[PDB]
């Protein structure tokens, strides 16, 4: 409930849409390890670098 | 018996130790009494401490006073350092609590169970 | 040739098969000290002789990490050594010898 | 019932022979525990060589000292059981080495070993009264200045001794001995009737 | 005063605190109230009394309404059953 | 009527002592309230300054141990009330500057008459009526004189009243002692006589709290005169410079005509907000302390009365610089005592 | 004394109770001594005199930013002991209530963070979510926070009829907020400045001081108990642990915002696929009986009588259970007789650990270097204290 | 015992009768155990109390309503495992884990028994008897209780 | 699954580029842009006392005793609302009312020992004390915030409306 | 190498505990009695040393009970009766330890109480 001059200047502002997202809620032996050697963790596949 | 020693073998060695923390407390009272602006007399203040060398003067086992000291040692950084205001020190002096008597009669006249 | 290694404080180490084929071997004659039938001399012997077979096995340090583990070959360097360092310890410490005393009686019962 | 991985129970009690071989002289006892976790027993003197031991070796790196702990029973002569709970970044385990101490016979400091035992040795310290030899810097934590007696100690009253208010004659706080006014209910709430151990 | 007649005395030490400050007593005391409540009349010998509303009640009990001579009441609501 | 005594004599314990204390947010009262409090006796103190004022006390008292009532000495009725469920009542209504509204008379004389009048009325076992030392029914200073008045007409109102008679209280926040030291503003310190035959003895404020609260607590004392005096005598030159000494500032002790100098207080008696110095003050001040042959008070009470070096450390050190502000009493020397 | 100056126990940058005694040469610090138990209160002692289910809001005031993913750690402590395992709902309520506690943390650590640094509208900004999440505890629980509702045998209560699509509703555009944040610090041409290069850790000394956390995360030694130990359904789910480089008070930073972000992927799954089923175990020997159930049926009542008054029971027994509390492990040694009261509790707090490293993280720094890294640890003076 | 129950059906009760002034039998409690018709047969010798009927309605009260007037008779309370007759006067007074418990002797008689005081928040509350093989055997008379 | 926070050619665009983000503050603009974008959205408060921040059924609050809608107050005194409370608040003393029932002579719950946890709520067996919605009960002395029988009878006869419909609300649920 | 002491441990010094508490306190190592309530023995196992009990004054506010003693509600279990003692010779607390009583032996036969003989 913005004027949408009002509430561009703050999409503009802000550079993405807070409309969608709004602030106002509404209705010989093996010497013996403890346990096998933990696998090295996989890149993430969906973002491996930020 | 059959007891592993902690910083002195013998009551004797550990008695030197002992003589070092007095030293140390009693060149430190008039100190504590400066920087901590209490209320009380140098004089006074190194009778307590005296009071407290020998409040402990009984033990006769050389690992006991060996702790004593250590834990005397820990109480007097504490003080010197400042981290113990006022109302920590005062505290050893016992001063806001009453005395309590300590004759028979005084105490039949006032508590169920002494 | 990597650039760095994921732990901060770790720094690459050129010639790595070389620096671990130093300090595996040291290692292994440090043990030749320990008493012959001494249960550490046996066991981290049997560990170190199967890393550094591998690490004179392997030229390429890529499968080298694959084949001992470790992660980074830097960090193998640094248990490699530590385990050096502790190898040098407990033969000073003498672990090998009889248990020092039994524990009191009734000392490890739980249930009180 | 709990998803139990015998692969682990096994695993584990394997290490448990593998250190008691490798360190015979000061492993008392082995126990791999049903919830699955392992605990080696050790005499007072071997707390530094045990500790390094798992530190550094590469079948058992055990590089972070997760706690340490002291459990009081007085019953036990050697009242104190510290107890240190280490974690295996790589091999992924967690072993707890556990040892026994009496009120004035020390154990070694393993500040040495893992500098995270700085502080939780001051704790145990200052807490139940064990004391560790070559500290850097033992003295009480989390207990107040003043504190007389060591408070997790089960011979220490919970409400303590001394208690602490603003007196108006001596403008300052002053401790007085302590007198409550509702003592703590203590019910007693064990059954007389065991349960037949599974 | 009270429902179990607390009465700081004319001579008690503590009557002190009500000075300028009231009590808190009960009016509709209940020790009047169930008194107030007729009994239950029933045909079976035996009668549930779930305090009213099942889980919103009291752990349900039978009493036994078998003598006129006595009506049952269940030691939860202080009702009696009239047999 | 009683409360059996149960505890182990600290906060949370009962010594059933109920007792109304009309003036206790005085410095003497304070005091007062602190050992009652620290004994456990129920204590009802009347009030008619704002309640933010009155905070301070609530802590000592435990749990309902203290209970604050309304009052207004005018009003009859609010004293009624107030001793309505006290067995024992301690008066020490006083002021040093007659109030535009109430008279040396009142704060002395009527108004603890009423006081204890209704106190028998209500049935309280003792009163406790304070007045101050040497205080003759023909003493120059009108308080002192008033305040003659009052201990005789409350006698009449209550019989075997206890009335301790305190001589000028030392203690922190008390006049007495802060007054002199106080003196710095002037840059010169008036002393009539230049500060001699005035002999004066001090008492610290707790050996008199005790006392007080003492004599509530024993039967020996009934339609006793008891008088709280000290450990030491001293000429007020002594005490003058000394307290200077202490607060490490100046002295210049300069003779003044008492005749022109009532006429300072009066001066100041003329301010609106609290006179410092009053007339009356002044001529209090250089009345000279009277020699003890009355009803012993403290020790007699049972508290050794406390010397004034040992706490003056205490009271004056607020008065004291940057670095004053860290010398201790014993590195100072200490006045010479004159008994005369 | 180098002119020893006490950070002070009242100050706003030092969060709660914190006298570091400093020794500084003008503005530079030489040492820091941090010293502690200004908040010390008896958690551990306290515990020992009461039984299992009275312990369980100990736990909630350890360490309360984080509320329930401390009660979790007693939680699966007392149902390992005991050998029961929570039902299948209740762990994924568990991991739903788990990691919103992340995100609640994460926006108390970041936002006082900057507080502290001097940014005071991310504080407002995320602290208006913060609420908004408080009324998710307040309407599963009752409490806003400090709620009670992990129990040692699953959650107390299933949640309210209605609950999971608001806890959408708000994921659904919590994003944005982060991402709000991020505008406004991340690349804050001063934010970093004040951030990178302060309080560099190594990864051989975090690991030997034992820090356990994401100060390992960010000095690149990847360890997540969540991920290497898996607790409750945390392996069903699937997530990126947020592992960073040139550990510093930056690179730290970066990953707490990361690890806001995973929570969100991780609430996702558990609102997609929680089962439906009981949210207490069925054993009315561990798990108190329904209501409706001790109204009706004797055994019942009588197995509500008793585990009220008197307790779990046990079996004897001592474990060390470790989660990953959104500040770093935390673990409960639990010491058990067979009586229905504990005999010890040592909380390990992450928080001792990282304490202890200010000093070997704040050296020749200066005063304001001090008041960001007690930031990024996210000291919470409860746990340390207990 | 079982974690839950089955029995959907109805339940029973007893009628509460008089055995006295001091146990209180709210006999709808009684499980049949019969340990009360022994004491009160072997122990004292009343020979009173007894089972009346078959089925489920046998009730282990007097036929006629006879009090159970002899001494020895509260131990009938601390037999009873159920809390069926319990004690009239500690009726409901207190709940035992609160109960402090110290451990006494008898003075009320010379056999000197054995007895447990037990005090809550400073009052006594009850007195039960703790076994004396040689002096009271686990019985404690009606007036030391 | 792991990811880099934080892991990382010159060229004058390149560089005229990261010139001109430290030169004329471009970034800096950029925070003050987002600052200005909220000033422009609703603000979030709620006049406190006009409008209250929702709490559902479930809220702690108040203590109450709760009575039978006869008159009767629900209480027999089991006792284990005192065992239970994990802080010692509750006390309570009973005695059997001549009525021959079982009541309570005193219950008293020292709020300011009570930390809220609603087992209490939890543990009765007929749900007589109950965790009541208000929790606006500040007070001026700490004796008004101990309860006797009397205040929380009282209070319980106040909100028993509103205590009922949050009962009837959350019971299913438990 | 280890030195000899035949003194008693006591470590009253070290314990902390007001003088007060040491030396007017007794405590009693008993094996507890069973409530005759109930006919379980698993309360009847283990020893337990008890500090003499002391003044519970009623509270004059709200009629709680009220106590002075901070030693009263600690009761130490101990598995045997010489650790038992041995913790209070320590300590310095005075002992008076009682003998576990247990029930002795009783022949019980279904047959025998049918005998109408007797
Ligand atoms: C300056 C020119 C007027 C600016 C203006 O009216 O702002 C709102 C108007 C719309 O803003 P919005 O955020 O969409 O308003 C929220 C609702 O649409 C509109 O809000 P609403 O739904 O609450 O509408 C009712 C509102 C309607 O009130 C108004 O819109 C008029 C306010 C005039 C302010 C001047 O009346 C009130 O709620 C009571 C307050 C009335 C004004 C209080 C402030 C007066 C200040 C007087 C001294 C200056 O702003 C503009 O049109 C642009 C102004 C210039 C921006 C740069
Ligand atoms: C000033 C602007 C104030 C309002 C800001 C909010 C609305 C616009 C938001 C734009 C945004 O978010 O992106 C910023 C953007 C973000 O830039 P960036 O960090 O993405 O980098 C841009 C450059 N590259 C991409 C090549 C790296 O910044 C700019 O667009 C340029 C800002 C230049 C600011 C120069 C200093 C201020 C002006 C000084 C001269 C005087 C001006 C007038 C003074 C007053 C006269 C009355
Ligand atoms: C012929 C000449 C042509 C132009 C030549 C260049 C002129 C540049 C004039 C500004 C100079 C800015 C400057 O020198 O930078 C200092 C600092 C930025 O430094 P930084 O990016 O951290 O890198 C420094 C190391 N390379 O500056 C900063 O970014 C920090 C400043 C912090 C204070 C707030 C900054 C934002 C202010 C926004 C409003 C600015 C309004 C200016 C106009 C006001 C109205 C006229
Ligand atoms: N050193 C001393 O002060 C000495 C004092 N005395 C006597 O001992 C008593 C206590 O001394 P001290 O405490 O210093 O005196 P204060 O000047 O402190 O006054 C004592 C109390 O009396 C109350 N009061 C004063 N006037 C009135 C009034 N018109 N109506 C109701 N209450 C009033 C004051 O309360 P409020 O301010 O709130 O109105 C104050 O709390 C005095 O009466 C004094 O005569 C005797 C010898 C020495
Ligand atoms: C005002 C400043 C306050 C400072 C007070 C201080 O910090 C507190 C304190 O002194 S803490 C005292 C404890 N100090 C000991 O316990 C030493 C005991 N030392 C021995 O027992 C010896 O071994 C021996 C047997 C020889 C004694 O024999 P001797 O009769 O002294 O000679
Ligand atoms: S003893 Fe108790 S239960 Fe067994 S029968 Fe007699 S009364 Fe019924
Ligand atoms: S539980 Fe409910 S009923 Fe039983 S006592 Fe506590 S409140 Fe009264
Ligand atoms: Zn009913």
């Amino acid at each position: 409930s913005a004027t949408r001059v009002i509430q561009k200047l703050r999409n503009w502002a802000s550079g993405q849409d807070l409309q969608a997202k709004l602030q106002l809620r509404y209705q010989e032996k093996k010497a013996v390890t403890p346990a096998p050697p933990m696998k090295r963790w996989e890149l993430s596949k969906d973002q491996p670098y930020l | 018996t059959s007891v592993k020693p902690i910083f002195s073998r013998d009551l004797n060695e550990a008695k030197r130790r002992v003589r070092e923390l007095y030293r140390a407390w009693y060149r430190e009272v008039p100190n504590t009494v400066h920087l901590m602006q209490l209320d009380i007399t140098v004089k006074q203040g190194r009778d307590k401490v005296r009071e407290m060398f020998m409040k402990n003067a009984h033990v006769t086992d050389p690992r006991v006073v060996d702790l004593l000291v250590i834990k005397g040692k820990m109480e007097l950084q504490e003080t010197i350092k400042v981290w113990k205001q006022r109302t920590h020190v005062m505290r050893f002096f016992h001063e806001t609590e009453t005395p309590r008597p300590k004759d028979f009669l005084s105490k039949f006249y006032m508590g169920h169970d002494p | 040739l990597k650039k760095t290694t994921g732990l901060v404080g770790l720094a690459v180490c050129d010639t790595p098969h070389e620096r671990l084929t130093i300090l595996y071997t040291k290692t292994l004659d440090i043990l030749k000290h320990f008493p012959k039938h001494a249960a550490y001399r046996k066991y981290t012997e049997q560990i170190t002789n199967e890393k550094l077979d591998m690490v004179k096995a392997e030229p390429d340090v890529k499968k080298l990490e694959a084949l001992l583990q470790g992660g980074e070959v830097e960090e193998v360097i640094l248990q490699a050594e530590k385990e050096l360092s502790l190898a040098r310890k407990m033969l000073k410490w003498k672990p090998w010898e009889p248990l020092v005393e039994e524990p009191p009686a009734n000392q490890w019962k739980w249930p009180i | 019932v709990r998803p139990r991985s015998d692969v682990t129970h096994k695993q584990l009690s394997a290490f448990g022979e593998y250190v008691a071989e490798i360190l015979p002289k000061y492993v008392q006892q082995v126990q791999v525990s049903c919830l699955d976790e392992l605990e080696i027993c050790i005499h007072p003197d071997g707390v530094i060589p045990t500790l390094t031991f798992l530190r550094d070796h590469t079948n058992a790196q055990f590089k972070s000292l997760a706690d340490l702990t002291a459990v009081d029973v007085p019953t036990r002569q050697n009242r104190f059981e510290i107890v240190y709970n280490l974690l295996s970044l790589r091999f992924n385990s967690r072993i707890r080495v556990k040892t026994y101490a009496d009120e004035l016979t020390p154990i070694d400091s393993i500040v040495s070993v893992h500098i995270a035992a700085n502080w939780y040795e001051r704790e145990v310290w200052d807490m139940f009264g064990v004391f560790f030899f070559n500290h850097p810097d033992l003295r009480r934590i989390l207990t107040d200045y003043g504190f007389e007696g060591h408070p997790f100690r089960k011979d220490f009253p919970l409400t303590g001794y001394v208690e602490l208010r603003y007196d108006d004659e001596v403008k300052r706080v002053v401790a007085e001995p302590v007198e409550l006014a509702q003592e703590f209910r203590k019910f007693d709430l064990n059954s007389p009737w065991e349960a037949f151990p599974a | 005063i009270t429902h179990t007649g607390q009465v700081y005395d004319e001579k008690d030490y503590r009557r002190v605190r009500f000075v300028d400050r009231q009590k808190e007593v009960n009016e509709n005391f209940a020790i009047d109230l169930i008194a107030q409540q007729p009994v239950n009349e029933v045909e079976h010998r035996i009668i549930a009394c779930d305090g009213g509303g099942g889980a919103l009640g009291h752990p349900k009990v039978y009493i036994n309404l078998d003598k006129e001579t006595k009506t049952g009441t269940c030691g939860y609501c202080g009702l009696q059953f009239k047999q | 009527h009683a409360v059996i005594p149960h505890g182990k004599g600290g906060r949370s314990s009962v010594s059933g002592v109920v007792a109304t204390v009309f003036g206790a947010t005085g410095f003497l009262g304070r005091y007062v309230v602190n050992h009652l409090g620290r004994m456990g006796s129920q204590v009802i103190i009347p009030y008619r300054c704002d309640v933010y004022d009155i905070m301070h006390l609530r802590l000592m008292g435990d749990l309902g141990q203290l209970t604050f009532l309304e009052w207004d000495a005018r009003d009859k009725d609010s004293i009624r009330k107030a001793v309505q469920h006290s067995n024992v009542v301690i008066n020490l209504i006083g002021r040093e500057w007659e109030t535009r509204n109430f008279d040396f008379e009142d704060v002395f004389v009527n108004i603890p008459r009423a006081i204890a009048q209704a106190s028998k009325e209500a049935g309280v076992e003792r009163f406790i009526h304070v007045s101050h030392l040497n205080a003759s029914m023909k003493s120059s200073s009108k308080s002192l004189r008033s305040k003659a008045v009052g201990e005789k007409e409350v006698r009449s109102v209550f019989p075997e009243a206890i009335i301790i008679r305190p001589s000028d209280i030392f203690g922190r926040e008390d006049r007495f002692l802060n007054h002199f030291a106080n003196y710095r503003w002037f840059l010169a310190v008036p002393l009539v006589s230049l500060g001699f035959k005035t002999v004066k003895q001090p008492v610290y404020v707790a050996d008199v709290s005790k006392g007080i609260v003492n004599a509530t607590k024993d039967p020996d004392a009934v339609g006793k005169t008891f008088a709280f005096t000290g450990p030491n005598r001293y000429l007020l030159f002594h005490l003058v410079k000394y307290i200077f000494g202490m607060t490490h500032r100046t002295f210049i002790p300069y003779p003044l005509p008492l005749f022109v100098y009532s006429w300072i207080g009066k001066l100041f008696g003329l301010s609106p907000f609290e006179p410092w110095t009053t007339k009356d003050k002044v001529e209090r001040i250089h009345i000279s302390d009277v020699m003890p042959t009355d009803l012993p008070g403290l020790e007699d009470l049972g508290v050794q009365p406390t010397p004034l070096e040992l706490k003056s450390i205490e009271v004056l050190r607020r008065h004291r610089t940057y670095r004053w502000l860290s010398s201790e009493i014993e590195e100072t020397k200490p006045a010479k005592t004159v008994n005369y | 004394t180098n002119m020893t100056l006490n950070f002070g126990p009242q100050h706003p940058a030092a969060h709660g109770v914190l006298r570091l005694v400093l020794e500084l040469s003008g503005e530079m610090v030489r040492k820091c001594d941090p010293h502690i138990g200004l908040l010390h209160r008896g958690t551990e002692k306290l515990i020992e005199y009461k039984t299992y289910l009275q312990a369980l809001p100990y736990f909630d005031r350890l360490d309360y930013v984080s509320m329930m993913c401390n009660e979790q750690a007693y939680s699966i402590a007392v149902e390992k002991l005991l050998n029961i395992q929570p039902p299948p709902r209740a762990q994924w309520i568990r991991v739903l209530f788990g990691e919103i506690t992340r995100i609640l943390n994460h926006i108390m650590a970041v936002t006082t963070h900057a507080l502290d640094i001097g940014a005071m509208t991310p504080f407002f900004w995320m602290f208006e979510e913060r609420e908004k999440m408080f009324e998710f505890y307040e309407r599963v629980s009752g409490a806003r926070m400090h709620a009670a509702y992990i129990r040692p045998g699953g959650v107390h209560q299933d949640l309210p009829l209605g609950l999971l699509d608001d806890i959408y509703e708000f994921s659904k555009n919590f994003s944005l907020r982060i991402d709000e944040v991020e505008e406004m610090l991340t690349n804050n041409r001063i934010w970093r400045n004040r951030t990178v290069d302060i309080g560099v850790v190594t990864a051989e000394d975090a690991l030997n001081y034992g820090f356990s956390g994401v100060m390992l995360r960010g000095s690149g030694i990847q360890w997540d108990l969540r991920k290497t130990q898996p607790y409750d359904v945390y392996d069903q789910v699937e997530f990126d642990v947020p592992i960073g480089s040139r550990g510093d008070c930056y690179d730290r930073y970066l990953c707490r915002v990361e690890e806001m972000r995973q929570s969100l992927r991780i609430i996702e799954q558990c609102l997609n696929k929680m089962p439906p089923g009981e949210i207490k175990v069925d054993d009315a020997k561990v798990s108190p009986p329904k209501r409706a159930e001790m109204k009706t049926s004797m055994e019942s009542l009588i197995h509500h009588f008793k585990l009220y008054t008197e307790g779990y029971q046990v079996p004897p027994g001592a474990t060390y259970t470790a989660i990953e509390a959104p500040k770093g492990e935390f673990g409960v040694y639990l010491v058990s007789d067979g009586s229905s009261r504990p005999y010890r509790c040592k909380i390990k707090a992450p928080g001792f650990a990282h304490l202890a490293g200010l000093d070997k993280m704040s050296k020749g720094h200066m005063l304001a270097d001090v008041v960001a890294i007690i930031g990024t640890q996210d000291i919470v003076f409860g746990e340390i204290d207990r | 015992g079982s974690d839950r129950s089955r029995f959907l059906e109805g339940k029973r009760a007893v009628e509460d009768k008089n055995i006295g002034p001091l146990v209180k039998t709210i006999m709808t409690r009684c499980i049949q155990c019969t340990r009360c018709i022994r004491f009160a047969s072997e122990i004292a010798g009343v020979d009173d109390l007894g089972t009346t009927g078959r089925g489920n309605d046998m009730q282990v009260g007097t036929y006629i309503e006879k009090m159970f007037m002899s001494e020895l008779s509260g131990n009938v309370i601390d037999i009873c495992p159920v809390g069926a007759l319990t004690s009239k006067p500690y009726a409901f007074t207190a709940r035992p884990w609160e109960t402090r418990k110290t451990e006494s002797i008898d003075v009320m008689d010379a056999v000197g028994s054995n007895i447990v005081v037990s005090t809550r928040t400073g009052e006594v509350m009850r007195i039960l008897p703790r076994m004396h093989e040689d002096i009271n055997e686990e019985w404690i008379s009606d007036k030391t209780r | 699954t792991y990811k880099y926070v934080n892991k990382k050619e010159v060229d004058m665009k390149s560089a005229t580029d990261n010139a001109a983000r430290i030169l004329m503050w471009t970034e800096l603009i950029r925070g003050l842009g987002m600052t200005l974008s909220y000033l422009f959205r609703e603000p979030a408060t709620i006049n406190y006392p006009f409008e209250k921040g929702p709490l559902s059924p479930r809220f702690r609050g108040e203590h109450a005793l709760r009575r039978y809608p006869s008159g009767e107050e629900r209480c027999i005194a089991c006792k284990l609302c005192e065992a239970i409370c994990p802080a010692q608040a509750i006390t309570i003393e009973a005695e059997p009312r001549a009525d021959g029932s079982r009541r309570t002579t005193r219950y008293d719950i020292d709020m300011t020992k009570c930390i809220y946890c609603g087992f209490c709520q939890e543990a009765c067996p007929v749900d007589a004390i109950v965790e009541g919605p208000n929790f606006e009960f500040s007070t001026e002395t700490h004796e008004e915030l101990l309860y006797n029988k009397e205040k929380l009878l009282n209070n319980g006869d106040k909100w028993e409306a509103e205590i009922a419909a949050n009962i009837q609300a959350d019971y299913l649920y438990r | 190498q280890l030195i000899t002491v035949d003194e008693k441990l006591d470590i009253t010094t070290l314990t902390g505990v007001p003088e007060e508490h040491i030396k007017t306190r007794k405590v009693r190592i008993f094996v507890p009695a069973r409530n005759n309530m109930q006919s379980g023995v698993n309360n009847t196992k283990k020893w337990k040393m008890e500090f003499d009990t002391r003044e519970r004054w009623e509270n004059p506010l709200m009629g709680w009970a009220s106590t002075a003693d901070p030693l009263s509600n600690m009761v130490l279990t101990f598995s045997a009766k010489e650790d038992a003692i041995a913790f209070a010779e320590k300590n310095g607390w005075s002992y008076d330890v009682e003998e576990k009583k247990v029930p002795k032996p009783k022949s019980k036969s279904y047959g025998a109480n049918f005998s109408w003989n007797k």
